């Protein structure tokens, strides 16, 4: 049973033998529903070599008609898997070289990219560490804070009697009430 | 007087120096022309070769002179004084060509020369002349039997990377379509082309591996700075 | 001085270059010799290791690293078939992306050597010796000396695989663990 056999392997947990019953069945868009229906998730490997045997099994099966076209839609419908370097040692002798060049030209483009966006943070990293060290440099023993005619907060009484606990933004503690806010 | 290396000496510091104003003689500079090739320390004659005044007729006088002698960088130097890149993209071929001949540059030496080369590729039309250096070293790793092949592999990966850095480069990667043209003059075995792209793309995919490294120790660092 | 500061310097160019990554690779060297054991830091460790073409500067590291993270000299026993193998993690180099980058190259024969020395990877043991390092007899007697009974995942896992080379000794073998023979075993490296 071409179907009933298949599903009963879905049911059972045995992906890899159903989907080599369904491609030695030539049962190809049924094969292609399970493996993007891969509801299951193992890492992407089980699915990787269920995609590479399936690429294979399609691979070198009947004459090359539109190859570039049918290699572009493997590609496509791969959803971010099975890049062209994995297809590449399954190639065999071919003369699709027009496409391999556009292959490989997209994929030096993409890596000259991920290189100039690497530099580029790189740089801006360098720069953002150079100013942060600039600021804290400049930040030591320019504190330059004054206390006015007069002063006191939290405690109440004066700030001028125990210690000069002083923060920004205009505040005075005694050394003493802070200890005593924290516990 | 007769002893030639005494008349080399003199005219060494005659013209070492440039703050001479007031020149008046002819003869002389041709003799010290013509007995500098007389000079047999090749450094030094490139050290010389480095700074001089390099007159058209001098500078063609060298040439000639050096057309004899194996000094292939000599020449090089020259034709890019002369502003001849394809002069000079050529003289560094044949040097390679040579030194891989030979077989005693080190490695270190020769990866050395490769940047060189590629250096002066960028400096110039330079498609076709960087074509022909691809085809030139495809030809020369082809020719050399299997030790050499570690070194046409990383030739390969700077040319690919000088081709990334120059814009592929759009219709100068179709040019390198056209170099595969050129490919189907070598009609060369597949084994070897699938072999050499799957190295070259493992070799680009381990070097992408370390930036992220990197990025992350950096994005750390600057994270604790914040 | 901050480390990250001397790694600046470096990287940005990936020519050959064998003086600047050996000079890297044995600062590296001299940062992990002592203290600091960042996790990040010995995973670059691995990796500049592997864009060069050396193997005697990575068994040796095998050679001199404790189980729990410790740089030193003497080859000494380890909680084999422990917590430490079995519950305890710990932290080192990420085995599955060095693995990854050790089969992109063609040094695979040695990282069988290098997956003992990791932790976990029960089952990934069996699949490296099997489908990668062929040998099937390799394979059977790695399935003999596998953990306690406890350690049937990897039979039902790759029992079809298994059964198709010496189909003789993997029925001694599913008999003996069906029929109630779950004793171990010492481990050592047409009818």
């Amino acid at each position: 049973k071409t179907k009933t056999s298949i599903f009963l392997l879905t049911r059972l947990n045995l992906f890899e033998d159903a989907i080599d019953l369904a491609l030695k069945n030539n049962l190809i868009d049924d094969c292609k529903v399970i493996v993007n229906d891969e509801i299951l998730i193992e890492d992407y490997k089980l699915r990787k070599r269920l995609w590479l045997k399936i690429a294979k099994h399609l691979l070198l099966s009947m004459k090359d008609i539109d190859i570039k076209q049918l290699i572009r839609t493997i590609l496509n419908d791969s959803n971010e898997i099975l890049t062209i370097k994995d297809l590449l040692p399954f190639f065999n002798e071919y003369t699709t070289i027009a496409n391999l060049k556009e292959e490989l030209i997209k994929f030096l483009e993409n890596h000259n990219m991920k290189m100039n966006e690497i530099s580029e943070d790189i740089i801006n990293s360098k720069n953002l560490k150079v100013e942060i060290n600039t600021e804290i440099s400049k930040f030591n023993e320019i504190y330059r804070i004054l206390e006015p005619g007069k002063s006191c907060d939290e405690c109440g009484k004066f700030l001028q009697i125990k210690k000069f606990i002083v923060f920004p933004c205009g505040h005075c503690f005694h050394w003493n009430c802070i200890i005593r806010v924290i516990l | 007087v007769k002893n030639e290396e005494t008349q080399q000496k003199y005219l060494d510091k005659l013209f070492s120096t440039p703050n001479i104003n007031n020149k008046v003689d002819k003869r002389l500079r041709n003799l010290h022309i013509e007995l500098n090739c007389k000079y047999k320390s090749k450094r030094e004659m490139i050290l010389w070769l480095n700074g001089t005044v390099l007159s058209n007729a001098e500078s063609l006088q060298i040439l000639d002179l050096l057309n004899q002698d194996s000094n292939f960088e000599a020449a090089a130097i020259i034709h890019e004084r002369l502003e001849s890149f394809n002069l000079a993209v050529r003289d560094l071929l044949s040097f390679i060509e040579q030194c891989l001949n030979e077989g005693k540059t080190n490695i270190s030496t020769l990866l050395e020369s490769l940047r060189r080369a590629f250096d002066d590729c960028n400096s110039a039309e330079k498609k076709s002349c960087w074509i022909l250096l691809i085809t030139f070293l495809i030809t020369l790793y082809g020719k050399y039997p299997s030790e050499r092949k570690d070194l046409c592999n990383k030739l390969l990966q700077e040319a690919f990377l000088g081709l990334v850095r120059s814009k592929s480069g759009g219709e100068f990667w179709e040019i390198m379509s056209s170099v595969l043209e050129h490919q189907d003059v070598i009609l060369m075995k597949v084994q070897d082309l699938k072999q050499l792209l799957l190295n070259v793309f493992n070799t680009y995919k381990l070097e992408r591996s370390l930036s992220e490294l990197i990025q992350k120790i950096i994005e750390d660092s600057s994270q604790d700075l914040v | 001085v901050e480390t990250s500061e001397i790694i600046s310097k470096f990287g940005v160019k990936e020519v050959p270059d064998p003086e600047s990554m050996r000079n890297l690779a044995d600062y590296l060297w001299s940062l992990i010799k002592n203290s600091i054991s960042q996790r990040d830091h010995v995973t670059l460790l691995l990796i500049v290791l592997i864009k060069l073409k050396d193997v005697e500067g990575i068994d040796t590291f095998i050679q001199h690293f404790d189980r729990k993270g410790i740089w030193n000299e003497g080859v000494v026993m380890d909680d084999m078939d422990d917590v430490t193998f079995f519950y305890s993690d710990n932290d080192f180099f990420d085995l599955d992306l060095i693995l990854e980058l050790m089969k992109e190259s063609d040094f695979k024969r040695l990282s069988y050597r290098l997956a003992k020395k990791y932790s976990k990877d029960s089952l990934i043991i069996v699949d490296i010796l099997l489908n990668l390092l062929h040998n099937p007899v390799k394979a059977i007697k790695y399935i003999k000396s596998l953990p306690i009974d406890e350690t049937l995942r990897c039979l039902v896992t790759y029992s079809k695989k298994l059964l198709e080379e010496s189909p003789n000794e993997t029925n001694a073998l599913l008999i003996e663990v069906f029929t109630g023979k779950f004793k171990p075993s010492t481990f050592e490296v047409r009818t």
